[PDB]
């Protein structure tokens, strides 16, 4: 029923030669059930941490999926989500 | 904080036909129900009355039992009281969101038969199978009478229990008492116990 | 500027793929803040801060815990047989607000609401179930067998009307020092995609603040410019805020602009950054 | 009650250090069950609860050695281990619907004792009426006597010409103990049958008391000289006297 809005983000301003975190907020989806993965340069990120699953007063869902990262110059940041209501996994890129 | 049920007068020792009261008080007033029980000895407990949360007062045959949540506590009045009655009367609780009954620990209630033409006697009864055994028994007395335990080891002595002959109307009370040893006779049977002036002991 | 509320929520979802496979999860926010968290795998609900209990003791919170496994079992028990009787249909997924926000000297405001596929089907209300104003046949009758439970009807009652308002009082008293935490976030200026050819997009950032409640408009001096598009409050994993304000200008009117931040860590001291 | 909560074994002797188990059939349907445990002039203590085959509410469980189980939703068991002294105890099962209005079995009484050789079953003697009795009230008084019994698990009864009865009869509240300066003391029990002169003066009239013992089972090991302390009625008779 309900289709689920991608935003991605960081915590600090991008910076090449500093220590950061690239947020993924999914929300306004329903049911519970869904797939969310961070991919950096193509290859999705193992070690990626993610909030208690939660809802709105709406009653749709909403996750905070964050991992430690360095912004390399070379390495394009996205992240991938796949849900009942989409037809193939949406990938939303970062923009800073 | 942990439920505590209480109850007050731990025994109660009452002649028949009176109205005796029995009270309960619990410290979490959180109550669901309110359960009354009686138990006779050893083991088994017998529903009497349950009130609800909602409920003030529960009646059943001489039985009324009411709740007051605010005060904590329970009553469980029994009417004109009869010999019948005498058990061990159990309160308890299950609190609003448990399922466990707390209980109190109980009211030993004695309802002692109003005896109308007292006899008091001790009696010698031989054995069936022998002449050799024998047994004193301590009857016809009235209930204000009360039998004492024996004070020498080797004599043994039952506390006052009472009988009804349906049939008669008549009601009674007895004692028995019983040792091994060789000097042991009827008339110095029940000495330790304050038996009638007037008790009739055979030759 | 916006007014700092402590409601207690807790959330409950339940899945049931089919009759065999389910779980429970859940969790409970203080305003803003998640307090506890419930695993279908843990037999306990888990605290998440030092000061989660409040000022319950052990034994009181020891009840709450049994209240809450009995609750699960039972909850994942009915729906079964909910579903058997009502012919409704796997997967199934339910969802339950209950909860409570105090109002000190006056009387407080309670909860418990329960939504069936992502729609509210029913509600506890005084001292029984109610349904929605628009609600399907087989909530009426679900509402029937839920309202002859008196033992569930006064456990609700007690946990939202008593229980609730104390356990809110005292988690405002005993996390109070984490309570009055101030983090002062970073705003910056910058221009969005053109929304138009002959316009631009002003765009203000304000990364990093706690707690929630934030001011952001677009001015022209102290000259309020309605047209400000806010967009979402994003959070952070340290429990820190992300906000961006954006504004709609054709060109030559972007000057003389200005944005304001008002924040609670700024002490009167609002961010101001001109365009 | 005729259709309530059924439990067994109604009594039970355990040797000391020896497992004990303790059966509990619940009214038909009920989805709740309970177990309690009632000490000697003490209230019933909540021990375990189950809703349907789940145990719910485990703590009044008061040592690893208990454990209670309810896998069909219907019987429980409750197990202890390495029986000890303070394990004596009335064990009461109850059961109920949604209501909560708990319905009590008849309990299990348990006593746990340091050695089986400490069970004795009763001896019973029926007693007389004493004819300074007869013609001072023209009523006479049978007394039946058990004695050196344990453990303290009897059911007397009094039988007239094949018949059971209750009209005229007192038994002791509980036993006493022949010797109440220790633990393992063996008891007497009495009772009273009041019956009309005329009544025991009738040599046709049979009058019999019962003494029901509860002891040691098939099962139970057993090295003393003496007869094996079964589960068994330990009677004595009398016949009426012309006079
Ligand atoms: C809250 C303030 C404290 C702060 C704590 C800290 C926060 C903790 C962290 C996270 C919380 C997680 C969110 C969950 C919130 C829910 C609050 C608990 C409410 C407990 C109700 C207790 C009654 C009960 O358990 N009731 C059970 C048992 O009742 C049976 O057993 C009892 C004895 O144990 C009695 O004998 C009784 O007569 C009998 O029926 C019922 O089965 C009930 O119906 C369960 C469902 C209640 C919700 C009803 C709504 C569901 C409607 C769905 C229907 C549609 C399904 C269609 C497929
Ligand atoms: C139960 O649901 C789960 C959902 O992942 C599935 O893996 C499992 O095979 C289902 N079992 C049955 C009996 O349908
Ligand atoms: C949730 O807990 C229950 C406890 O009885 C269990 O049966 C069920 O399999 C659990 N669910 C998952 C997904 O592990």
């Amino acid at each position: 029923q309900r289709t689920p809005k991608i935003q991605v983000y960081s915590r600090h301003p991008a910076e090449n030669g500093k220590s950061n975190f690239l947020n993924c907020y999914v929300s306004g989806f329903h049911p519970s059930d869904i797939e969310v993965d961070l991919l950096k340069n193509g290859e999705r990120i193992e070690k990626v941490e993610h909030s208690d699953l939660s809802f709105s007063k709406d009653w749709s869902f909403y996750l905070l999926y964050y991992t430690e990262f360095t912004p390399t110059e070379k390495d394009e940041y996205a992240c991938r989500v796949n849900h009942v209501t989409l037809s193939q996994p949406k990938i939303v890129k970062w923009d800073r | 904080m942990k439920q505590e049920v209480t109850q007050i007068p731990a025994a109660l020792s009452v002649p028949e036909g009176e109205n005796l009261v029995l009270n309960c008080s619990f410290t979490d007033s959180a109550i669901y129900n309110l359960q009354w029980f009686r138990q006779d000895p050893g083991k088994g407990l017998t529903s009497l009355l349950l009130i609800q949360s909602s409920q003030r007062e529960q009646t059943s045959g001489r039985l009324n039992a009411s709740l007051d949540k605010s005060s904590g506590r329970s009553t469980l009045y029994i009417a004109a009281s009869q010999p019948g009655d005498s058990a061990t009367y159990l309160c308890a609780g299950v609190n609003t969101g448990f399922q466990k009954l707390v209980f109190g620990t109980g009211t030993r209630l004695l309802v002692s038969p109003n005896i109308q033409n007292p006899d008091p006697a001790v009696y010698q009864l031989r054995d069936s199978k022998s002449s050799d055994k024998s047994v004193c028994l301590f009857t016809d007395f009235d209930s204000q009478t009360n039998v004492s335990q024996s004070k020498d080891s080797d004599v043994y002595i039952t506390d006052k229990c009472v009988l009804d002959m349906r049939s008669m109307d008549f009601k009674s009370n007895s004692a028995v008492a019983w040792s091994n040893k060789s000097d042991f006779a009827c008339a110095n049977a029940f000495n330790n116990s304050i038996i009638p002036e007037d008790t009739f002991f055979p030759s | 500027v916006p007014q700092r509320l402590f409601p207690l929520r807790c959330l409950q979802i339940s899945s049931f793929a089919n009759s065999s496979w389910t779980r429970t999860d859940g969790l409970a926010w203080l305003g803003e803040l998640q307090t506890h968290s419930w695993s279908n795998d843990s037999d306990t609900v888990r605290s998440l801060k030092p000061w989660s209990q409040g000022t319950f003791s052990d034994q009181q919170w020891e009840t709450l815990q049994h209240i809450f496994r009995v609750y699960r079992s039972s909850f994942t028990r009915d729906v079964k047989e909910f579903a058997k009787m009502l012919r409704l249909s796997y997967p199934l997924e339910l969802q339950v607000s209950a909860g409570c926000e105090v109002h000190p000297g006056n009387a407080s405001n309670n909860f418990f609401h329960v939504a069936f596929q992502g729609k509210d089907i029913l509600s506890f209300q005084g001292t029984s179930w109610e349904p929605t104003q628009e609600a399907p046949l087989w909530v009426n009758l679900a509402i029937q067998v839920l309202n002859q439970d008196k033992w569930t009807r006064e456990t609700v009652q007690w946990l939202l009307n008593g229980t609730c308002p104390q356990f809110v009082s005292g988690l405002l008293e005993s996390g109070k020092s984490e309570l009055k935490k101030q983090v002062k976030p970073k705003a910056w200026l910058s221009r969005g995609p053109s929304p138009g050819p002959g316009r631009l997009l002003l765009v203000c950032h304000v990364s990093g603040f706690y707690p929630k409640p934030v001011w952001v408009k677009w001015m022209r001096g102290e000259q309020e410019q309605q047209g400000t598009q806010p967009g979402d409050i994003l959070p952070n994993a340290d429990e820190t805020w992300y906000l961006r304000a954006t504004l709609d200008v054709v060109a030559g009117e972007a000057a003389g602009l200005s944005c304001r931040v008002k924040h609670s860590s700024l002490e009167g001291q609002d961010i101001v950054l001109y365009w | 009650m005729g259709a309530g909560v059924s439990q067994s074994p109604r009594y039970k002797v355990a040797k000391r250090g020896q497992d004990v188990a303790l059966r509990c059939d619940p009214i038909s349907g009920h989805v709740s069950l309970f177990w309690y445990q009632q000490a000697l002039g003490q209230g019933p203590e909540f021990l375990t609860y189950f809703q349907n085959e789940a145990q719910l509410d485990k703590s009044g469980l008061p040592s690893d050695r208990f454990f209670a189980e309810r896998p069909e939703g219907s019987v429980s068991t409750l197990k202890i281990q390495r029986t000890q002294q303070e394990d004596s105890a009335v064990y009461l099962c109850a059961s109920s619907s949604r209501d909560l209005e708990q319905y009590f079995g008849p309990g299990t009484r348990l006593t746990v004792t340091e050695d089986l050789k400490n069970v004795f079953p009763p001896e019973v003697a029926v007693f007389e009426p004493s004819e300074a009795e007869i013609s001072h009230t023209q009523k006479a008084t049978l007394v039946c006597l058990a004695t050196g019994f344990y453990p303290d698990h009897v059911e007397l009864s009094w039988w007239v010409n094949g018949k059971e009865v209750h009209s005229g009869v007192c038994t002791d509240p509980q036993p006493l103990k022949e010797q109440p300066a220790l633990n393992d003391s063996r008891y007497a029990l009495s009772s009273r049958l009041r019956v009309s002169a005329t009544f025991w003066q009738n040599p046709r009239n049979h009058f019999r008391c019962q003494v029901q013992f509860y002891g040691l089972s098939e099962n139970d090991e057993w090295t003393q000289d003496r007869a094996k302390p079964v589960t068994q009625i330990v009677s004595a008779e009398a016949w009426g006297r012309a006079d």
